[PDB]
C-alpha cells in the first residue's frame, strides 16, 4: 500500500536528466551523421574555422572527419589506467594553387575521449565528469559608468578566445575613448577605414545637440583611411613599425576575421535585435573590396548615444539578468580547445611548408598529432571544469552532472565575485536551483540545474509554462527562456482548477518575478509544477515548505554524501521523485523490451524478449567506487514471470523496488536523554547493529610498481630475507594476497624486494651481524603492507606484467600490481547521521536495547533526537516527517508528498486518528485497558492543557496521539516520562564522513627534505598542523615551554626531537633545544639573497648557529 | 651603497633546494636550480663574448 497526495498533477514528465552532457556532447560529436550532411557547428566547425589554410603557393583543404571504435572498453581502461578514447582521423585534401597537383591523401589527429551512457568520461582510468560554465551572453550590453554618475558606459562583447572586449566609454572632456586589451583613443580615429569622415559622422548623428561635438576631431577626419590605419597600428601596438601593410593584416585579424573573430550566434541574434538593425555575419566589420567597411560599431554607437540622450525605447541592461547570461555546456568546451589545438597544429603545418622539398609533399608528413592531443588531454586532465565525478551515489553523479558552476577558467573565481554572480536574480525562478549550493567561499557560485530546466541550441536556459487562453488552461507546454518569461505574466502552479479551467477571482500571478494579484482574464501562462523552482535533492524533501532555506540546502548537500546501506531503504514520506532519480542515474537494470525472465543468480539475468532474441543482463556486483562507496546491483524478479517494457530488473546500490533509497527509516524519539544528544549529537539504539542497519560496504584499493631502478630490478616475489613463516601465510605463489583473506594493518598485501643502495654495515651492526651469523643479503624489503586504521578482505586481483599483450606500461617499469580490498563498516560512535531536512549530527554513545525510552506494547525507539536543535535551525519538515512516520509505522503504509503540493495537518491527523483505533483497537483486543502510568502522564499532560478536562483515558490519549506525542517508558527506571513525547519513521541517513577514516594520532614519522616538519594529512602519516592562532593561545595563556616545545622540539628541531624521544625512553626529563633548524634555513635563505644575517650574543658579538659547519 | 650593486652572488647549500627521485624513478627539482642554472649560461655566455671581442651591441 502507497498513498499519494497533492492535487497538482504534472502534465509533463521530468525530461532526461542526464541530457545536459549526453546531448550536448553529441552535437558536438555527430559521429552516426554522414560526413556529407553535418551540421558544421561543434567539432566540424572547429574544422571549418581552422581551414583551408593557404600560404611555394601551398593550397590545404579539409573534407570529412572519422570517428574511430574504442581500442578498449570501458571497464579495460578503468582497470589498465588509461583514458576511454578513440582515434579520430581528419580526412583532409592538400593541393597545389600554382602546380595543380592533388595530393588528396587521409591523415591521422589525435585521440578524442568519449563521453559514456551516464554523461562522464574516463581519464587516466579515473571516472570525471565535466561541470557546465556559466557566464554572460555574448553580445553588447549598455551600464552607467561606476565613475561617472551622469552617463551610460557601453560593452561589446564575442565569445572567449574568439576575440577582445570592447568598451565606448565617454571619458570626462566631453570626448569620446574606446577601450580594447588595456588602451585610450577616440571613436572618430576607429571610424578611419570604416569609410567615415565628419560628414557622415554629423548627418544623422544629431537628434542630440551636445553629443555630436564631442567626438568630432579635424586633425583625424583630415587624415583618411590608411593613415590613420597607420595611427592606430602604431597605438594599440608600438613593438614593431608602423607599417601600412602590417597595419591592415591585424587589424583584419582584430576584427574583420570571422575565424579569428567569432561572435556568438545567440550574440549575433540578440545584438541584431537589440540594436534595431541587422548583421551579415558574426564579424564586427567586413573587409571588402581592400577597403573595412561598418556592421556593428555604427548601430551600437547609435543606441549608446541615443539611451544616453533619454529617449524612449532605450534603456540599461540587466547584467545578472539569466536572458543576459549563458551557459558553456560540454560539447561546446571540448570544441573551443578542440580548435585551438587545431590553430596550433594549423600553426605546425605552416612552420612544415617552407623547408624540406616544396614540391611533393603529403599531408601526412606537413601533419603531427602532438598539438591536439596535447590540447585535449590538457582540457579533459587539468582544466578546473573538468572535476572527479561524485561516486558515492547515484544521486551524487547525477546531481554533480546537474552541476553549474561560475568558477573555472574563463569564468571567474573566488576574489572577484561579490554579491553580484553570488545573489540570486529574478530569472533563477524556473532554471537555476535557489537554495541548494555549497555552504562554504563557493555560495551562489556553483548552483544547480532545476529539475523542468533545460538548455537550448544558444545556451540559454529554458523552463516549462503551459499557456492559458481565457481562464483555459491548455495542454501544451512552452519552453521559454528569461526574456520570453519577462514579456508574458505567469500564474502559479498551486492556483484553484476547477476541471481545467480557473475557480477563484483573484489569480496569484507575476510579471518579471513581481507578485501581483490579478484576474484569469489577463493571464497567459502557467506554471507546469512547483518541482521546477527547484533543483533535484531539493525536491527530494518533503514537506520543503515548512523548513528553512539555509537547513534546506544542508539537506541536499548532505543527500549528496550519501553512502549505500546493504538493508538501505527508501523513506516512508517521498515527493515522488525518487523513481526517476533511479531511473535516470542508469545505477538500475530494466527491461529493455518486454520478454520473460529466463534466470536470475548475482550474475546474469537473461530475458527472452517478444522479438525472439535471448539478451543476457551481467550484473555489476560489489564494484569499487571513486569514493569506496560499493557499486551494487541486487536482482528483483522470480525466474519465469513475465516482464513489461522499462520495468525493473535490478536494484542499485541506492535503489529498493525502483525507489532512492538513501538512508533507512527508524524509529525516532524526540527528546533529551542523559546530555547525551546535546549539541545535535545522535544517541541510537544498538538494535539498529542487531538487524545491520547502515552498514555499509567499502571497497579501498592499494596498487605497485616494480620498476628497474639503476641499481638494479624490482621483483614481485613471496621470497622476503628477513621475513618469518606466519606473515607469509595467504602469499600462495608469487607473493600475492590470495582471494578472501583478512589483511590487518601491517600485513603484507603483496611482497617486494629492491637491491639495496650498497653501503657498509656500521662497527656495531657488524658486530650483530656476526654474532647472529645472518648472511647480509643483496635484496632488501620494499612489499606493500596496508595502512593503519584501514584493513578488510581480498576480493580482486589485478597483474599487469609489461611484455604481455593487451598492456602498454611506461619506460623504466616491469609491473604494477594492483588489490581490491572490501570493508564492512557497521554504524561506530563518532560516525555521522542526517535527514532529508538538514539536521546534521554524529553518533554519541549508542545504547542497549534494555534500556531504551519504549512503547506500552515494548516496541523502543531507534534513534532519541535532541528537540533543541529544531527552534533555532527552524526546520519543521522533520516533525512532519516524524507524525506521518509514525502514522505509517501503525497503518503500514508510505506516502508521496510532492514539495508545496503536499499533505496538510487535517489529513495527517487523520491518518493519525485511524492509525490509533487500529493500535488501541488492538490494545484491548488482546485484552488490556489503560495502564496506571500512562493515566499520570494523560493527568500532568491535562493540567497544562495538552488534553480536553472531562473526556475518558481513551479520548485524552486519542487527543494526545494525533499531535504526534505518545506515552513513554523509560527503560532504565520503568517509570513514564513527565510529559507526553512525539515518536514516529523518520528517513536518517548515514554519510560519508566517519571515525574509521579520520581518526589519526602520530608520535615520530617522516619528515621533510626542505624544511624538517612533519608531513601533513593521514595518508602521510602526518602531524597536526599547529597555527598561528594556536600559537597566539599559547602565549596568552603564557605557556613559555608547552610553546616552546610546540615550537622546536616536537615539531622540526633535529637534535632536540632526538635528544628527547631519547630522554624518554632512557626515562629522563626532555633537554632544553637550540636550533629549530628551519630558522637555519631561513638564515641561509636570507644570505642567498646577500643579507648578511648575524645572530649576536648579550655584548654584540658573533654566535655561530653553524657548529663547526659553514664557518670555514 | 655598492655592496647594493652585486659582484659576487651567493649561491644556495643544495639541501635547501634539493633535487632528488621518487617511487616510479622521476626526478624532482625545486625552480631555484633552473633560475641558478639560467643566470650560468648566460653569466658565461658573457664571460667568453667578453674576451671573444664581440661587438659593443
Amino acid at each position: 500500500e502507497i498513498k499519494r497526495f497533492g492535487r497538482i498533477r504534472e502534465v509533463i514528465p521530468l525530461p532526461p536528466l542526464t541530457e545536459i552532457q549526453v546531448e550536448s556532447y553529441k552535437k558536438a560529436l555527430q559521429a552516426d551523421v554522414p560526413p556529407e550532411k553535418r551540421e558544421n557547428v561543434g567539432i566540424q566547425a572547429a574544422f571549418k574555422e581552422t581551414f583551408p589554410i593557404e600560404e611555394g603557393g601551398l593550397v590545404l583543404d579539409f573534407l570529412e572527419y572519422r570517428i574511430g571504435d574504442p581500442p578498449f572498453s570501458q571497464d579495460e581502461c578503468r582497470e589498465k589506467d588509461l583514458t576511454y578514447q578513440a582515434p579520430l582521423y581528419a580526412r583532409l585534401q592538400l593541393i597545389h594553387k600554382d602546380t595543380g597537383l592533388i595530393k588528396e591523401d587521409e591523415v591521422f589527429l589525435g585521440h578524442l575521449p568519449l563521453m559514456t551512457e551516464d554523461g562522464s568520461f574516463i581519464i587516466n582510468g579515473a571516472d570525471r565528469v565535466i561541470v557546465s560554465q556559466i557566464h554572460r551572453s555574448p553580445g553588447v550590453y549598455f551600464t552607467p559608468d561606476p565613475a561617472r554618475p551622469g552617463r551610460y558606459i557601453a560593452s561589446i562583447i564575442p565569445l572567449p578566445k574568439r576575440g577582445p572586449w570592447i568598451d565606448l566609454e565617454v571619458e570626462a572632456s566631453g570626448v569620446v575613448t574606446m577601450k580594447v586589451n588595456k588602451r585610450k583613443f577616440p571613436l572618430v580615429l576607429l571610424l578611419r577605414v570604416l569609410g567615415y569622415d565628419q560628414e557622415t559622422l554629423v548627418r544623422e548623428l544629431s537628434a542630440y545637440g551636445d553629443l555630436v561635438q564631442g567626438l568630432l576631431d579635424e586633425a583625424v577626419l583630415a587624415m583618411r583611411p590608411e593613415e590613420a590605419m597607420v595611427r592606430l597600428f602604431t597605438l594599440l601596438r608600438p613593438g614593431d613599425p608602423p607599417k601600412k601593410d602590417k597595419a591592415l593584416a591585424y587589424l583584419f585579424g582584430l576584427l574583420a576575421d570571422p575565424k579569428r573573430y567569432d561572435l556568438g550566434e545567440a550574440g549575433r541574434y540578440k545584438a541584431e535585435e537589440k540594436l534595431g538593425v541587422g548583421l551579415s555575419g558574426r564579424t564586427l566589420v567586413r573587409f571588402e573590396d581592400g577597403e573595412f567597411k561598418d556592421e556593428v560599431f555604427l548601430p551600437t554607437l547609435r543606441y549608446l548615444f541615443a539611451l544616453t540622450a533619454g529617449v524612449p525605447g532605450h534603456e540599461v541592461d540587466d547584467i545578472d539578468h539569466l536572458g543576459n547570461r549563458r551557459i558553456r555546456t560540454v560539447g561546446e568546451l571540448m570544441a573551443d580547445q578542440f580548435r585551438v589545438g587545431l590553430a596550433r597544429l594549423a600553426r605546425g603545418v605552416r612552420e612544415r611548408m617552407v623547408m624540406g622539398s616544396p614540391d611533393t609533399l603529403t599531408p601526412a608528413k606537413l601533419v603531427n598529432s602532438r598539438p591536439l592531443e596535447a590540447a585535449l588531454r590538457e582540457f579533459f586532465s587539468r582544466s578546473q571544469l573538468s572535476q572527479f565525478k561524485d561516486e558515492t551515489n547515484p544521486l551524487s553523479s547525477l546531481r554533480h552532472k546537474r552541476r553549474i558552476s561560475a568558477l573555472g577558467p574563463g569564468g571567474l573565481t573566488r576574489e572577484r565575485a561579490g554579491f553580484d554572480v553570488r545573489d540570486v536574480h529574478r530569472t533563477h525562478y524556473g532554471r537555476i536551483c535557489p537554495v541548494e549550493t555549497p555552504e562554504g567561499a563557493n555560495i551562489g557560485l556553483i548552483t544547480s540545474l532545476a529539475a523542468y530546466a533545460r538548455v537550448d541550441a544558444l545556451g540559454f536556459i529554458r523552463t516549462p509554462y503551459r499557456r492559458v487562453k481565457n481562464g483555459v488552461v491548455t495542454e501544451e507546454v512552452v519552453y521559454m527562456t528569461a526574456s520570453e518569461e519577462d514579456r508574458y505574466t505567469i500564474a502559479q502552479a498551486n492556483t484553484p482548477l476547477e476541471g481545467d479551467r480557473i475557480a477563484t477571482d483573484r489569480v496569484v500571478a507575476r510579471r518579471r518575478g513581481e507578485p501581483v494579484i490579478v484576474a484569469p482574464e489577463e493571464v497567459e501562462f502557467m506554471d507546469v509544477s512547483p518541482k521546477q523552482v527547484f533543483s533535484l535533492n531539493t525536491n527530494l524533501i518533503p514537506f520543503l515548505e515548512h523548513d528553512d532555506a539555509n537547513r534546506a540546502l544542508m539537506g541536499s548537500n548532505m543527500q549528496t554524501q550519501a553512502v549505500p546501506l546493504i538493508r538501505a531503504q527508501a523513506p516512508v514520506v517521498m515527493t515522488g521523485l525518487e523513481e526517476r532519480v533511479v531511473r535516470d542515474s542508469l545505477a538500475a537494470l530494466y527491461a529493455e523490451e518486454d520478454g520473460e525472465v529466463v534466470k536470475v543468480d548475482g550474475t546474469r539475468i537473461a530475458v527472452r524478449y517478444e522479438d525472439g532474441r535471448l539478451v543476457e543482463h551481467p550484473l555489476r556486483r560489489y564494484a569499487r567506487s571513486n569514493q569506496g562507496t560499493a557499486f551494487d546491483q541486487r536482482p528483483r524478479v522470480r525466474v519465469g514471470q513475465r516482464v513489461k517494457k522499462g520495468d525493473l530488473l535490478a536494484d542499485g546500490p541506492a535503489s529498493e523496488e525502483g525507489f532512492l533509497a538513501l538512508g533507512q527509516n527508524v524509529l525516532v524519539a524526540i527528546m533529551p536523554f542523559d546530555g547525551y544528544n546535546f549539541e545535535d549529537a545522535i544517541v541510537i539504539s544498538e538494535e539498529l547493529l542487531k538487524r545491520d542497519f547502515y552498514t555499509s560496504i567499502h571497497i579501498e584499493r592499494y596498487e605497485i610498481e616494480a620498476r628497474d631502478t639503476k641499481l638494479g630490478p624490482e621483483r614481485i616475489t613471496r621470497d622476503i630475507p628477513h621475513l618469518s613463516e606466519a606473515a607469509l601465510r595467504d602469499l600462495d605463489e608469487e607473493g600475492i594476497v590470495r582471494i578472501g583473506a583478512e589483511v590487518k594493518p601491517g600485513d603484507i598485501l603483496v611482497g617486494r624486494t629492491s637491491f639495496k643502495g650498497e653501503q657498509e654495515p656500521s662497527p656495531e651492526e657488524r658486530l650483530l651481524r656476526s654474532i647472529f651469523g645472518e648472511k647480509a643479503r643483496d635484496v632488501k624489503d620494499t612489499s606493500l603492507r596496508v595502512p593503519p586504521g584501514e584493513g578488510g578482505i581480498v576480493v580482486g586481483r589485478l597483474r599487469l606484467r609489461r611484455g604481455d599483450p593487451g598492456v602498454e606500461l611506461k619506460p623504466g617499469v616491469r609491473e604494477v600490481v594492483r588489490v581490491f580490498v572490501a570493508q564492512k563498516r557497521k554504524l561506530q560512535v563518532g560516525d555521522k547521521l542526517a535527514n532529508r531536512h538538514g539536521n546534521k549530527g554524529v553518533v554519541a554513545k549508542i545504547l542497549p536495547v534494555e534500556d531504551m525510552p519504549h512503547l506500552p506494547d515494548g516496541t523502543p525507539v531507534d534513534v532519541i533526537l535532541n528537540p533543541l536543535g529544531v527552534p533555532s535551525r527552524m526546520n519543521l519538515g522533520q516533525i512532519l516527517e516524524t507524525h506521518l512516520g509514525l502514522a505509517g509505522y501503525f497503518l503500514g503504509q508510505r506516502y508521496i508528498s510532492p514539495v508545496f503540493d503536499g499533505a496538510t495537518e487535517p489529513e495527517i491527523k487523520e491518518l493519525l486518528a485511524e492509525a490509533f483505533n487500529l493500535y488501541f483497537g488492538k490494545r484491548q483486543g488482546e485484552g488490556f485497558g489503560v495502564d496506571k502510568r500512562e493515566k499520570e502522564v494523560l493527568a500532568r499532560a491535562e493540567k497544562l492543557g495538552l488534553v480536553s478536562p472531562g473526556k475518558s483515558p481513551e479520548e485524552q490519549l486519542k487527543e494526545l496521539f494525533d499531535l504526534g506525542k505518545v506515552v513513554l517508558y523509560d527503560g532504565r527506571t520503568g517509570e513514564p516520562f513527565e510529559g507526553p513525547i512525539v515518536v514516529g519513521q523518520m528517513f536518517i541517513m548515514k554519510l560519508y564522513h566517519m571515525v574509521e577514516d579520520k581518526m589519526h594520532a602520530r608520535s615520530t614519522g617522516p619528515y621533510s627534505l626542505i624544511t624538517q616538519q612533519p608531513l601533513g594529512g593521514k595518508a602521510q602519516f602526518g602531524g597536526q598542523r599547529f597555527g598561528e592562532m594556536e600559537v597566539w593561545a599559547l602565549e596568552a595563556y603564557g605557556a613559555a615551554h608547552t610553546l616552546q616545545e610546540m615550537l622546536t622540539i616536537k615539531s622540526d628541531d633535529i637534535e632536540g626531537r632526538n635528544a628527547a624521544y631519547q630522554a624518554i625512553i632512557k626515562g629522563e626529563d626532555v633537554p632544553e633545544p637550540s636550533v629549530p633548524e628551519s630558522f637555519r634555513v631561513l638564515v641561509k635563505e636570507l644570505q642567498a639573497l646577500a643579507l648578511d644575517v648575524q645572530t649576536l650574543d648579550e655584548k654584540d658579538n658573533p654566535v655561530d648557529i653553524f657548529e663547526g659547519l659553514a664557518s670555514k | 651603497p655598492e655592496w647594493m650593486i652585486l659582484e659576487a652572488v651567493p649561491v644556495l647549500p643544495p639541501d635547501l633546494r634539493p633535487m632528488v627521485q621518487v617511487d616510479g624513478g622521476r626526478f624532482a627539482t625545486s625552480d631555484l636550480n633552473d633560475l641558478y642554472r639560467r643566470l650560468i649560461n648566460r653569466n658565461n655566455r658573457l664571460k667568453k663574448l667578453l674576451a671573444q671581442g664581440a661587438p659593443e651591441i
